[PDB]
């Protein structure tokens, strides 16, 4: 597959995020337990709540499609559907809202992905969400200064940075340690305080941000200069218009 | 010269608009705001008085971790906090809607035929003036025939009256000028001649029922109220029996046959009668706005005054209350009429078109759309990239998409003289925007925008329509903020560039060229500012009948 | 025939049934089984005799929480259902041995009622079914128990609710698949105002049968609306065949190839591959490391794209066994395919647009709800002309129990009564067989 | 003892009520009236200020050739001119409608299930109380989640709030009592036990949105505004994602699945959304009126308080404005709640039934109808014949027909305990009246009355319905004055005689047993009088955001 | 010709189209009939009156067999005549929406 047109680094980065063959760079290590605490849906050690029985106990009807589509583990178990949501700064965060949604539905099974300007969300079965959330937090999808995990009060994607280069956050869920240059998450994604903060590592430097970002900007790579990408968008507009008429 | 939005950005923030970094969290939350402070103290008093907790700054998340910005009302030097632009807090925005809701246009052409042919009486300017004197007594709620009638208090209903207009200059001069909307006095000469040619010898009434009745009742009341007092005034002035068969022809004429509603009724999911905001087509809204007869030398100003009229009505009152409610959609709308941002983007596009093509001289085809809409879209987006303060000003993507696309679409229509290609440019702007920043608007912002390109030029049943005829009930458009008011501006744009006297209905255009309205439809944005400063005096209050 | 196209027809297990059938043998205007389904939907009414009886016993009539103290009537309706049903049938039928049908279910608790076709030959629309059924059962109940003139109006209230003070049958104990004509968003929309949950209920959650019935109803509505007339007729027929009837086994195969490990993106890759091989699309132009695809037949590209869209729904929501993500699949399948190919998405953007609002109004405070309460007449999901709603039906069919407003919550009476009609429960079998039987008459 | 109407008649006229002769034409026309004089002066000021003539006593016929009567508001000693009972001039009758229009009932039973089953969280009285504190901040228009929100002025929306009720006393007592409608405190013990049994363990919200919003917008706004702020408060109080899939269940529940509108939408000819007067069934109106829980020992007083509620809303505001307008239908309505006339006729009928059958003990059949309805009809008409001043008081035939038939119909229902036989007696009364005096009402008064007898007991599609379920949209009833409010009384009458706590919906009955309402629904006729004296303080004014 | 579309007194200046529809009525009617019919010998009927100023259209019974109600008649007729007029004069994509408005009015805003 080709995923996306264009000849900028931005276009290539958009392609890499979507490409399931492309190995996302791992930048940090987060414990399984700390993923659960960030998500905030259950306590580590707690059993997964269920919304319906396991599929094996349901005896569901003869249906060639059901037989042919393997459910994800959480669906077999009857897990709740829960979520993780990210806000990405327009100042060169690596991932961006439509990039995320496009990439999730190329990479992950059983995904409900939504895109907004200030938030991007994925809802799926609880135990599968935890495996996905680790990769979304450990890899280049995430920078702890220009990206944030926020289930509410998402304001920030369009705001100026603070003096440390951190994105604004109403609820100050992620804190830059000026004396050590590392970001700690001190609350879960809905804003409740954590017993012990989680280390998220060092912010990427601006040079690396520019190299990895998927946003076009005049002070990075401008969309108007990626003429092959622009041409394809104008083409879709023209063909949609003609199709609708005749 | 500086961009038009720079002054506003300098008054909002201590930093210079180009700076990328600021400080948060040390402003004191809501205490930074005079208006929020007023609200906190009022909430304590309300709670104490009624015995039920109410507004409380400690519920939910703490407002004001960033600067709570003032907003410049575009074309003015008035700066106000955004709460002063909420329709609930702004009596000028409420009166604008009341003045539309309580208005209907009713012909006298069938009525006069019934008189002459069925009753065998004569109609002369003298009998018309007598009828108009009678109906201006009757229309606010006063009696002309029966004994022992009880009546409305004239001071509570002082805003209700009836005027006429006609394209026949000779009849107009015979009628007492207190009752006449003088097309020659209210419109420039070229526009007046077009309008008079449309109206011809027809004679039309502009009826305004009382605000206090409109607020007590609904929009579907207006044409009924109007028809009953027209009927009594016809009985009285032309000496019919007070209730004979012919009386029924007048009722059918005034309620159905020669009535122009401001809005048409809506289907059941969003059930509403006539003269509600959802029934008002974009062409009508542009014609209600009177900027076109005062600012005709500047087609940007005319178009953006229409955007302001529609953004407020359609997003704040219609979508933000009639169809949802609560805190609502103030800033989805104010993005279109504050800080001179849309004006900058659209003046740029007008200069682009005028230099490359000349206004209205571009080919009306898709080549012109791809050119103008792309160039203006890239210009607008670049301003947010060069000025971090601007991006923090219009912080929601929906807001930015509406402003950029409005500039692109209006500019495209300035080039082609045709609103349908302007509409195509609106949608192309959306697609480019979405790919440039990998975001667009809220979760459901671009439902109509993805449907958009294919439905611009469609001809199928519930798809095809010229933009001027579309409105808030056009299927794709029925749900979402950040589009409807901007579409009204695109509808106005080619007609402003061409110098047309009206967009869609000349009777509507003339009916609001009336200095006895409460809201000043020639200066919509100035009126919003006056209401924000709490200096607008609405009609329909009940102070006269309540205790001190 | 007006079109040269032919399609291979398959059954719901992936088996061939008939080869090279003219496209118009699947047309609502020609296929007699579609005619049977549409007329059956118009004329079939479910009556809840247990509910009528309970409403009378408690005087709970006229809507939620409503009760008239002092009006209670204790009548043994379920215990006399056979005699009530027979008296009702004589009033409903036009002649002895016509196509009237009245069957009791659940021991007299419910009644399946199919009003004779002759009544609709001299009717403008479809309300004769509930109104004739309602008054026949009201009269039969009154006659069975000698209900007095003074009390009989409570029986009326128990059957048809607050009508005519309400415009709808508010509190009624009868049910239809169709809603009243006043609630149409526009003329010609009636067959679209059928709730997705109703379709899933009638087909007992068989994914391909729910997709088929939904597609039949949506695309038949497009003829009544005039959308499938002239230049657009072929597009709509191809969408019906490929998206809803598993033409050429394309949907089935895409799901087979992607069901164990697939994603939406992997279904897209396979579909583009198949479209290239079958000659539907061709390389038109080369950019830098990117091929621009073109097509000489947009209607066929649309149909292929729409079959993949179905498969992607089946794969994504089938994996989660959770319907909610169908709004995401409908959006990003189409968004991804456009930047994968340079060609327009299904319904030239209208499915993507429908999916945007459908996502918002199924994950926000402002309205809508869960996937099963939507339909082609809903303001949120009316914009695509037949290509989005059948995917919602398929996704709800695959939902294992994640919805609070499930078909069991909204459509129990439909499940119990309408699933009994064979053509409603397995429409794919009957439409395909009828198409073979007429293949040489087209 | 005298007739209850004698004092009123002695105050209106200088002659004795039995005298058949008087003198006319010497009274000064309008100058006899302090109110008409106020109107004449106000009209001069208005015309001078705006430059268009308005109220003018010399247009049409000269009012006041007969005596312009004061009216006694029944059950009070307040005497006012009829102009003070026009809904435009009476803030109390405007607020009574606003308080209904802005109210909706919304269950919490589905919402709590979503929390426990779909989200897997717990619901307790503590989380309910926290939710109620949050929603009473949010519902008037204030924010709980997003940054940089602009909000409604708390003092402009002080009349908006949310309360709950439940049949489970122990749950009720654990919720903060500020938020609770206490069934045990508001209702007598026998009524409270009936009501608590109907509600059971369900928990229901009573939502009142701001009067200022209801007046700017329409009745169909209420359930939407309610749902938006319920949704925001559920997000905040129960820690959902601020917009996930589960959020949609709460919207559907609040907007459709467990919502009780006060009125249902109307068909296209009289197109209107929910919560407009035409959609309110007679049984709801009787249950909104709160006379049943204070005056339960006097079924006549309870039934006539409902008549007054309905005559005002249905004839003056709905039929006289929404459906027509102008001078309107004040006195068509006041006939049913002034001068203690209807009270005299209905007390006579209750005593006749008490003595002959005993309340609720008559056979429910045609024999009882022919007896009671005939006797009370003849009593009522004889009063007009024996007292010429009374006939000059209720001078229009329609007025008289509505009052006599209301007494006959209510009295019949007192006897049978069934509203349907009461309705049959209403129509029989009309037939006897018509033959006795060779007149009945205005030109179109008895459309429904001639169709009436055959449709009382019909079971056909759009004919058959128990009276409690009928309303202003029942086909025969949709157009004409002098019936709807009286039918509401007949609906109340058998339930007041039986001692029933409610007529048709127990949640509606409870929802208006609330001291924080602006209008006092326990004393509707006292409130009308207070408004007539200009002593009523309504909500929704804009004095705070307008100039001194 | 006047751009007077969408209701009483409505007009869109600059959208005027001058097409000789009445003078080509026979060809337009024939093209529309081909779109309205289901088969070549069904009960479709299209007849010109007043010398092409008016047309009597009877949509085939078969379309109502598989319809819920009666709106197929105006809707199928309107689109067939809209398409037939566009095809007769090769009306452009940019102008065709005015033909739609002239045939069916302000629907679906109204
Ligand atoms: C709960 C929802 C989901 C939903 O159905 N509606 C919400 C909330 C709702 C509430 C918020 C009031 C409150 O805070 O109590 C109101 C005011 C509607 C109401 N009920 O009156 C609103 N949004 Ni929202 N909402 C808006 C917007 C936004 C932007 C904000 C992004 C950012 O970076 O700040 C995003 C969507 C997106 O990312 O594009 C957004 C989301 C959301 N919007 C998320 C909450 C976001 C969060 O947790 O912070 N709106 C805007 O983009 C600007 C206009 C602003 C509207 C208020 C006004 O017009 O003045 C407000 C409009
Ligand atoms: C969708 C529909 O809601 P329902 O699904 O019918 O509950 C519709 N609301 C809306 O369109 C909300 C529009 C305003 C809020 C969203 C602005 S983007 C309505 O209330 O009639
Ligand atoms: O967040 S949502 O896009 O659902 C609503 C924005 S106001
Ligand atoms: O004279 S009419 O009966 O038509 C009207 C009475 S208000
Ligand atoms: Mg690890
Ligand atoms: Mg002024
Ligand atoms: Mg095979
Ligand atoms: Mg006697
Ligand atoms: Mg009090």
């Amino acid at each position: 597959a080709q995923y996306y047109p264009g000849t900028t680094k931005v276009a290539q980065n958009r392609r890499n995020f979507c490409n399931p063959e492309y190995e996302l760079e791992k930048l940090r290590e987060i414990s399984d337990e700390d993923v659960v605490k960030i998500l905030g849906h259950r306590a580590p050690g707690e059993e997964y709540p269920s919304v319906h029985p396991p599929l094996e106990e349901m005896d569901e009807p003869e249906d060639a499609i059901r037989e042919m589509v393997e459910p994800i583990d959480g669906a077999k178990a009857g897990d709740r559907v829960r979520y993780i949501q990210f806000t990405d700064s327009m100042y060169f965060a690596p991932a961006q809202p439509y990039v995320r949604s496009r990439a999730y539905l190329c990479r992950y099974r059983g995904a409900d992905a939504g895109t907004l300007s200030g938030r991007q969300i994925i809802e799926t079965r609880e135990r599968d969400l935890e495996k996905i959330s680790k990769e979304l937090l450990e890899t280049e999808f995430f920078d702890p200064a220009r990206s944030g995990v926020r289930g509410k009060s998402v304001h920030g994607h369009s705001l100026r940075l603070d003096e440390d280069g951190m994105m604004f956050d109403m609820l100050r869920r992620q804190i830059y340690n000026k004396d050590t240059g590392r970001v700690e998450m001190v609350k879960n994604q809905i804003g409740d305080e954590l017993d012990e903060p989680v280390d998220l590592g060092e912010p990427l430097d601006e040079e690396t941000l520019m190299e990895k970002t998927t946003i076009y900007r005049v002070d990075g790579e401008a969309y108007r200069d990626d003429v092959e990408a622009v041409e394809i968008m104008q083409r879709i507009h023209v063909l949609r218009s003609q199709g609708g008429f005749n | 010269a500086d961009k038009l939005f720079i002054n506003a950005l300098k008054k909002k923030f201590e930093e210079s608009p180009e700076e990328k970094k600021t400080t948060f969290y040390t402003l004191g939350g809501w205490k930074q705001s005079e208006r929020k402070t007023e609200f906190v103290n009022a909430g304590k008093e309300v709670a104490a008085k009624r015995g039920i907790p109410q507004y409380n700054p400690d519920i939910g998340t703490p407002l004001g971790q960033r600067v709570l910005m003032p907003y410049q009302v575009s074309t003015t030097d008035t700066y106000v906090e955004g709460d002063d632009l909420h329709f609930v807090n702004n009596a000028a925005m409420q009166q604008m809607w009341d003045d539309i809701r309580r208005t209907v246009i009713v012909g006298l052409n069938h009525a006069h035929a019934v008189i002459e042919k069925r009753l065998g009486k004569e109609v002369t300017p003298e009998t018309i003036t007598h009828y108009l004197e009678t109906v201006n007594h009757a229309m606010p709620g006063a009696a002309v025939v029966q004994e022992h009638m009880v009546e409305t208090h004239p001071a509570l209903v002082a805003d209700s009256y009836v005027k006429v207009f006609t394209g026949n200059d000779e009849i107009a001069d015979e009628i007492d000028p207190a009752f006449v909307i003088d097309i020659n006095k209210q419109f420039p000469e070229d526009q007046a001649e077009t309008l008079k040619a449309e109206v011809g010898d027809g004679i039309w009434q502009v009826v305004r029922i009382p605000t206090i009745v409109s607020r007590t009742c609904d929009g579907a009341t207006t044409s009924r109220w109007s028809a009953m007092q027209i009927g009594m005034s016809m009985i009285s002035a032309y000496k019919q029996a007070a209730g004979e068969a012919a009386t029924g022809d007048f009722a059918y004429a005034a309620k159905h046959a020669e009535v122009i509603h401001m809005g048409t009724y809506l289907p059941v999911r969003r059930a509403r009668g006539e003269n509600e905001p959802g029934g008002v087509p974009f062409g009508y809204l542009a014609d209600i706005c009177q900027s076109s007869r005062v600012n005709y030398e500047d087609p940007v100003r005319v178009s953006l005054d229409v955007v302001a009229t529609g953004a407020m009505l359609y997003d704040q009152i219609w979508l933000g209350s009639y169809m949802s409610g609560g805190v609502g959609f103030t800033q989805y709308a104010t993005a279109a009429y504050t800080d001179n941002i849309l004006d900058d983007f659209t003046y740029f596009g007008k200069e682009y078109v005028e230099d490359k093509y000349g206004l209205c001289e571009a080919p009306n085809n898709m080549d012109t759309v791809l050119d103008v809409a792309t160039e203006v879209t890239f210009y607008g987006l670049e301003q947010y990239e060069e000025y971090p303060a601007l991006l923090e000003d219009q912080f929601g993507g929906s807001q930015r998409a509406a402003v950029v696309a409005a500039a692109a679409g209006c500019s495209t229509a300035f080039a082609t003289g045709n609103a349908q290609t302007g509409l195509s440019g609106w949608y192309l702007s959306m697609y480019l925007h979405k790919e440039q920043h990998s975001r667009l608007g809220f979760y459901g912002y671009d439902l109509q925008d993805q449907c958009g390109a294919s439905n611009v030029f469609s001809i199928r049943g519930d798809e095809g329509l010229p933009l001027e005829l579309r409105g808030p009930n056009y299927p794709n458009y029925a749900m979402n903020v950040g589009h409807q008011g901007e579409y009204a501006g695109i509808s106005q744009a080619p007609h402003a560039a061409r110098g047309d006297a009206f967009v869609f209905n000349p009777l509507v255009k003339i009916a609001f060229a009336d200095d006895n309205l409460v809201f000043d439809f020639t200066n919509v944005r100035g009126e919003f500012a006056k209401g924000a400063l709490r200096e607008f005096e609405p009609a329909g209050e009940r102070a006269l009948i309540t205790p001190a | 025939a007006k079109f040269e196209d032919k399609v291979d027809l398959y059954d719901d297990r992936g088996n061939l049934v008939e080869e090279q059938v003219p496209l118009e043998a699947l047309s609502p205007l020609r296929n007699p089984a579609i005619k049977s389904i549409v007329q059956g939907i118009k004329r079939t009414v479910a009556v809840n005799l247990e509910g009528i009886e309970n409403a009378l016993k408690t005087a709970k009539v006229g809507g939620p929480a409503c009760k008239i103290m002092g009006r209670e009537l204790d009548l043994d309706i379920v215990g006399n259902a056979e005699s009530i049903a027979a008296a009702a049938k004589e009033m409903i039928q036009v002649t002895e041995d016509d196509d009237t049908n009245v069957e009791l279910l659940g021991g007299g608790k419910r009644a399946l009622v199919q009003v004779p076709s002759a009544r609709f030959d001299v009717a403008a629309e479809y309300s004769a079914a509930p109104l004739v059924t309602a008054t026949a059962f009201v009269q039969a109940i009154i006659n069975e128990f000698d209900v007095s003139m003074y009390d009989a109006n409570m029986v009326k209230a128990a059957v048809l609710g607050r009508y005519p003070q309400s415009v709808e049958y508010m509190g009624a104990n009868i049910a239809t698949m169709l809603d009243i004509p006043q609630k149409l968003e526009g003329p010609g929309y009636a067959l679209r105002n059928i709730m997705v949950n109703h379709v899933v209920a009638a087909t007992l959650k068989n994914t391909l049968q729910a997709a088929a019935l939904s597609t039949i109803l949506e695309q038949t509505a497009m003829f009544e609306m005039g959308d499938a007339v002239g230049a657009f007729e072929r597009m709509h027929l191809l969408g019906l065949a490929y998206q809803g009837m598993n033409a050429d086994n394309l949907v089935f195969d895409l799901v087979k190839a992607n069901g164990k490990e697939g994603t939406v993106g992997s279904v897209i890759a396979d579909l583009v591959e198949r479209a290239l091989e079958d000659g539907v699309i061709k390389v038109e132009k080369e950019l830098t490391d990117y091929k621009v695809y073109g097509t000489d037949d947009l209607a066929m590209w649309n149909a292929y794209a729409a079959a993949g869209l179905m498969a992607a729904t089946m794969v994504n929501q089938g994996a989660a066994r959770a319907a909610q993500g169908v709004s995401s699949t409908l959006l990003y399948y189409n968004d991804l395919i456009e930047f994968e190919t340079g060609l327009p998405s299904v319904d030239f953007g209208k499915v993507e647009g429908t999916a945007v609002g459908f996502s918002f109004f199924s994950h926000s405070i402002y309205g809508g709800g869960g996937p099963g309460i939507f339909n082609g007449n809903h303001i949120v999901t009316r914009h695509s002309k037949g290509f989005a709603i059948p995917c919602v039906a398929a996704a709800m069919a695959l939902d294992a129990g994640t919805q609070m407003f499930s078909p069991e919550a909204t459509s129990g009476l439909i499940k119990e009564v309408f699933s009994q009609v064979d053509e409603f429960r397995e429409p794919l079998k009957y439409v395909v067989e009828a198409a073979a039987e007429i293949k040489n008459e087209i």
